[PDB]
């Protein structure tokens, strides 16, 4: 019992996406499907590969032929995005499909909103100095976060999150510049310069 | 239909995380409860389905934690107690209700059980304010140095709600987690209003409450 | 954080109330072993929960008598009995009185007033106590206590004793007599002390060491020797002496210990023919199935992985994860073909069409139900397969009913022929490629086995591991059980043979059924330990002789007598002094 | 308590048979018995 799915398929709104579960060696008619929004209980889209279980929208559909097992999804909506899993049935225990991360184009690109913060008085006092930049409501989830200690490059101790899915179907990103209190005080401007589709931003707290 | 599970854990390699999955909203006895391993940064991987009337369970070879799915008919709880623990046994384990035939149909699994399995200790945050810069100042809290995930950062113990946009944690230079919760606050509200992030970390029994000040 | 230090000889106490005089007495009792780690602490400018373990130790250096309190138990919510002890203005004040607790239980102290330190009621250590199963009332210095729960008796011991040392436990020896016994009955798993908030204190953990004790004339323990401390101190526990005079003694026996284990079952050769069951092209029908007994074979459950495999592998008797080493006795694979939805009708606590009439397995049944789709193969359709549609009642466990008699629906006799109210019990399934998956015949097997309680014939499939050589291991070869050191050998074993043996009948060799080769065996090591000492009148330096071994398993030398540690070889030769063996005589000189 | 005379006894739960005498052996405040090399109960102390 071996199958595999495409790692992801990034498709566009109103386009149809048929997600591939392609099983190795033996196959049975029964197969199942999923969407999982990150960090959530996987929800079954399809049943016996021939049946969308009740409660699953009409755009989610399923089929299969031989080794091929398909989740046919239609007319993407910007909120729909998730990770799409399949299930081999019988023929000895199963490999769940590795998932399809849905990256939908045509979502709205925006300049990331910078909330940039110095270390708190108790962060400086304790000696752990975190200059905290934040990045909000930017599509797609992308940055290169370049911390500027004064105007110089910071090659180490600057923290970078991998951009994540937010409540708005937007993408939020955190970055902290971690220093000693000494490294914090002696450089005036810690500049958050976030390269987004090739476009950096500027917001800073003067130290 | 509904499954309530065990709490969050940090588990020693070789120890046993016992994940209860308790049946609500349906009948324990009519359904195989499948179990699936979602680790952080991974996909679903089969471990085993339980039978509710039948203690004998197919377990995955693959990763083998000597997983024994014990079907508790008194409390309607399918247990997965995963031994042979490992940093890859850090995972969100979904117990999945499904038919008792070679019909395996599983829709609403457990809510997920976020169980770290690691040598590290359970550690909560060290709370800190964020210092601010028409009339809206940017302040908040950077959560610090905690383990494991997850963490829910509230504000003012329920006295502060709106304006919050919470940014889940950085995987940091220590392999730990610093998240920045930020409420957008007015400048006229500064000095007449208290801003306190209440950052709860359950596995470590840590509550620290602290004021955010300009 | 803990800042450790070295226990020295502290924590020796009278193990009972007996008296003796001038008599070395070896007692085996939980003590604080000599020279160990002691988790240390402070009171500065700090009293966390610790483990209670089997017992504890304690101390403190008080000019000011600031460490006054103790709180033990399981929980510290009061859901246990919550022990307590308090010491007020030299007045001993005890309780078990049980209360709701707090985060920073403490004692208050004030600076230079008429009443010294005040806060003598400070005592927000908890809320309020309720049900009391006992009650009582009453650097320059050193305190020492011992707290151990045994037989519902939480003991105490003590010495309130003067010192001059600031930094650590002084070096010296003073016994600890008991003060109290409380029949409290708790099980303490932890505890916490209670400071006096504006004073070092220690902790050990009692271990089941064996001390040699020396009582004196008056019966006050003057001295002790741990047995297990080190090579010499086992020679004092053997002799019951504090003076160990010159010459070689003998104390212990060291035994090398197994590395992991070795299972061996023959690979390949022949096995339990699960394939001669499962891949049989046509199984028997459901009304009449195939019972094929499986006996005296290494099980084949390995190969069941790579194949079409099953529609489901489902074990109603025991976990398949058990089956691998689980030893069956009477093995029965139940080999038959049924329609699809009827795999739901083969199981315990199940009713339906099949389980009632043409095939039956118990609801306490022990086995594993196996099926997989024959849609690909059996159909052409396939009318070789059939079920019994009607019978007059419900079946018994393991009754194959092949009787073709016509089911009589009505009162009129059928006279062996069909007619009005006469039903042919046996209805075939046409399996046509145009009918769906639920109609598919699934190719069904059920393990039917007894688990234990019959003599050994079939085991689970091979758990036989890989094989390790020249290294002390534990092993089992095909029912041969033993512990030894496996090597390669040259003894040509007989092809039809299995064991080698030896003149005392003890197993001296084997054959590896997976690859036939001749392994010797050999005991672990043995040897005795012989401490070779000049008289303790001279030096506490000892040189151990591990006898009769080769030096690995341990400044090392090697003798004809054995593995000698702690005596430098010397190319001279002198008259014998302490004879060791094979003409090697130690001595103490430079 | 009678001395220099072969008697039987129970002391505080200790029992045995022997000839009690006046002994100079100094016992310990918390120590109940005495003993001797063989574990044979030897010295005791009148509780009352
Ligand atoms: C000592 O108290 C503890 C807790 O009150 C008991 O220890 C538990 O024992 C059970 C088995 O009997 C274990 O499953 C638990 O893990 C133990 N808990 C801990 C914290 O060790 C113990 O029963 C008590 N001692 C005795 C002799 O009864
Ligand atoms: C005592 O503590 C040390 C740490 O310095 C540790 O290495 C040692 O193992 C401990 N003692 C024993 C007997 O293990
Ligand atoms: C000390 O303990 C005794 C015990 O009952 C108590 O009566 C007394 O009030 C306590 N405090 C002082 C200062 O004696
Ligand atoms: C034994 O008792 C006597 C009492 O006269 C005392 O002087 C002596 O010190 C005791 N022995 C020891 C070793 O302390
Ligand atoms: C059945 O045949 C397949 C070949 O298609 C083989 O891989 C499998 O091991 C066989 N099953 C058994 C139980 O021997
Ligand atoms: C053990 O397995 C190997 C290969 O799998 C085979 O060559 C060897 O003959 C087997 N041993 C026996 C006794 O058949
Ligand atoms: C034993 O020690 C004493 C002094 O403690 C010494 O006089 C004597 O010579 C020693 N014994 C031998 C045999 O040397
Ligand atoms: C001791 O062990 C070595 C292996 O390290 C071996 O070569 C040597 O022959 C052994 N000698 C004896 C006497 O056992
Ligand atoms: C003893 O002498 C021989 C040569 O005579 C030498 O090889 C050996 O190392 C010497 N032993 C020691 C312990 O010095
Ligand atoms: C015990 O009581 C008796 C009288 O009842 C008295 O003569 C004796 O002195 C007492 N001894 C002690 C140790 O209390």
């Amino acid at each position: 019992i071996v199958l595999t799915q495409s790692p992801f398929q990034s498709v566009s709104p109103k386009e149809k996406v048929t997600i591939t579960c392609r099983a190795s060696q033996s196959i049975s008619s029964n197969l199942h499907w999923y969407q999982q929004k990150p960090d959530q209980s996987p929800k079954l889209l399809i049943k016996y590969a021939s049946q969308s279980i009740s409660g699953i929208p009409s755009r989610f559909s399923g089929s299969g032929s031989g080794t091929d097992f398909t989740l046919t999804i239609n007319s993407l909506e910007a909120e729909d995005f998730g990770i799409y899993f399949c299930q081999q049935t019988n023929f000895w225990p199963y490999i769940f499909g590795q998932g399809t991360k849905l990256e939908i184009l045509k979502r709205t690109v925006a300049a990331p909103s910078v909330f940039i913060f110095p270390p708190s008085d108790e962060q400086l006092k304790s000696g752990t100095a975190s200059v905290v930049c934040l990045l909000n409501n930017f599509y797609p989830r992308e940055a290169k976060v370049q911390w500027k200690v004064d105007n110089a490059l910071q090659s180490g101790n600057s923290e970078s999150v991998t951009e994540q899915d937010s409540k708005d179907s937007t993408y939020s990103l955190s970055s902290t510049l971690t220093l000693s209190k000494a490294d914090y005080e002696k450089h005036k401007v810690y500049a958050c310069e976030v390269t987004h589709q090739g476009l950096s931003s500027t917001k800073s707290f003067n130290r | 239909v509904q499954l309530v599970q065990s709490g969050a854990e940090v588990k020693k390699p070789g120890a046993t995380v016992k994940i209860s999955c308790k049946v609500s909203g349906y009948s324990f006895s009519n359904y195989y409860i499948h179990w699936v391993k979602q680790a952080p940064g991974k996909s679903l991987e089969w471990i085993g389905y339980i039978d509710p009337f039948n203690g004998g369970t197919s377990d995955n070879l693959k990763f083998k934690g000597a997983a024994t799915l014990t079907a508790d008919t008194s409390t309607d709880t399918a247990y997965m107690e995963l031994s042979s623990l490992r940093s890859e046994d850090t995972a969100v384990y979904y117990c999945a209700r499904s038919e008792y035939d070679p019909y395996y149909v599983m829709d609403y699994w457990g809510q997920g059980t976020t169980v770290t399995v690691s040598s590290a200790s359970t550690k909560g945050p060290s709370v800190f304010p964020l210092a601010p810069s028409g009339g809206t100042a940017a302040l908040g809290c950077l959560v610090k140095d905690y383990f494991p995930e997850p963490v829910t950062v509230s504000w003012n113990s329920g006295a502060l709600t709106s304006g919050v946009h919470t940014f889940p944690a950085v995987l940091q230079s220590s392999g730990l987690y610093s998240l920045s919760s930020v409420v957008t606050v007015p400048s006229s509200s500064l000095g007449t209003q208290t801003y306190i992030c209440n950052v709860n970390h359950k596995p470590s029994n840590t509550k620290v409450d602290k004021k955010v000040e300009p | 954080p803990p800042a450790y230090t070295n226990s020295f000889t502290r924590g020796v106490y009278y193990p009972d109330k007996v008296f003796r005089s001038s008599v070395l007495h070896s007692t085996q009792d939980l003590f604080l072993p000599f020279f160990s780690n002691v988790t240390w602490f402070h009171a500065i400018h700090d009293n966390p929960v610790l483990p209670f373990n089997d017992g504890v130790y304690f101390a403190s250096t008080e000019k000011s008598n600031i460490i006054r309190g103790w709180i033990f138990g399981t929980t510290l919510d009061s859901k246990t009995q919550s022990l307590l002890i308090v010491n007020n203005a030299t007045n001993v004040v005890i309780k078990v009185c049980e209360f709701q607790f707090c985060n920073d239980p403490f004692l208050g102290v004030y600076y230079h007033k008429n009443n010294k330190s005040w806060m003598e009621s400070e005592f927000r250590v908890y809320s309020s106590a309720n049900n009391c199963t006992f009650e009582y009332v009453s650097f320059k210095n050193l305190r020492e206590f011992v707290f151990k729960n045994i037989d519902g008796y939480f003991k105490i011991y003590s010495k309130h004793t003067p010192i001059n040392l600031v930094r650590d436990l002084p070096q010296g020896f003073s016994a600890l007599e008991p003060l109290v016994d409380l029949p409290i009955g708790i099980n303490i798993t932890r505890f916490q002390t209670l400071l006096a908030l504006h004073a070092a204190y220690y902790v050990g953990y009692l271990q089941p060491r064996t001390f040699l004790l020396k009582y004196n004339e008056n019966g006050t323990i003057t001295d002790a020797v741990d047995c297990a401390l080190d090579p010499l101190s086992e020679t004092k526990c053997t002799l019951k002496s504090f003076t160990v005079e010159k010459g070689i003694y003998q104390t212990s026996n060291f035994r090398v210990q197994p590395t992991e284990s070795i299972v061996r079952f023959p690979n390949i050769t022949n096995l339990c023919p699960f394939g001669e069951v499962f891949n049989a092209t046509r199984f028997a029908s459901v009304y009449a199935w195939n019972r094929k007994r499986i006996s005296n074979c290494v099980a084949d459950y390995s190969v069941l992985y790579n194949s079409a495999s099953f529609s489901t592998f489902k074990c109603y008797g025991v976990s398949p994860t058990k089956l691998n080493d689980l030893c069956f006795t009477n093995v029965y694979a139940d080999s038959f073909v049924i329609r699809g939805d009827e795999v739901r009708q083969i199981a315990p606590g199940q009713t339906g069409k099949i389980a009632d009439y043409n095939y039956k397995l118990p609801d306490d049944f022990t086995g594993c139900v196996i099926a997989w789709n024959s849609n690909n193969l059996d159909s052409k359709g396939n009318y070789n397969y059939l079920y019994r549609l009607f019978r007059k009642s419900n079946l018994k466990p393991f009754e194959r009913d092949i009787s073709t008699e016509i089911y009589q629906a009505g009162s009129t006799p059928c006279n062996g022929v069909e007619g009005f109210n006469c039903y042919f019990p046996l209805q075939s399934y046409g399996f046509q490629p145009t009918n769906g998956v639920g109609y598919q015949p699934y190719r069904v097997v059920v393990l039917s086995f007894e688990l234990l309680h019959a003599p050994a014939t079939v085991c689970g499939p091979k758990k036989s591991t890989n094989l390790v050589k020249n290294k002390c291991v534990n092993f089992n070869f095909n029912g041969l059980t033993g512990t030894g050191v496996l090597t390669e050998s040259n003894k040509k074993f007989l092809p039809f043979q299995q064991f080698g043996r030896d003149i005392a009948d003890t197993t001296d060799a084997v054959r590896d059924p997976q690859t036939l080769e001749i392994l010797d065996i050999t005991p672990c090591s043995f040897g005795g330990v012989s401490v070779i000492t000049p008289g303790t009148n001279t030096s506490n330096q000892v040189a151990v002789l591990y006898q009769d071994v080769n030096c690995t398993e341990v400044n090392v030398f090697q003798t004809r007598a054995g593995c000698l540690i702690g005596a430098e070889h010397v190319n001279n030769s002198y008259e014998c002094d302490i004879p060791i063996g094979a003409g090697i005589c130690a001595s103490y000189q430079t």
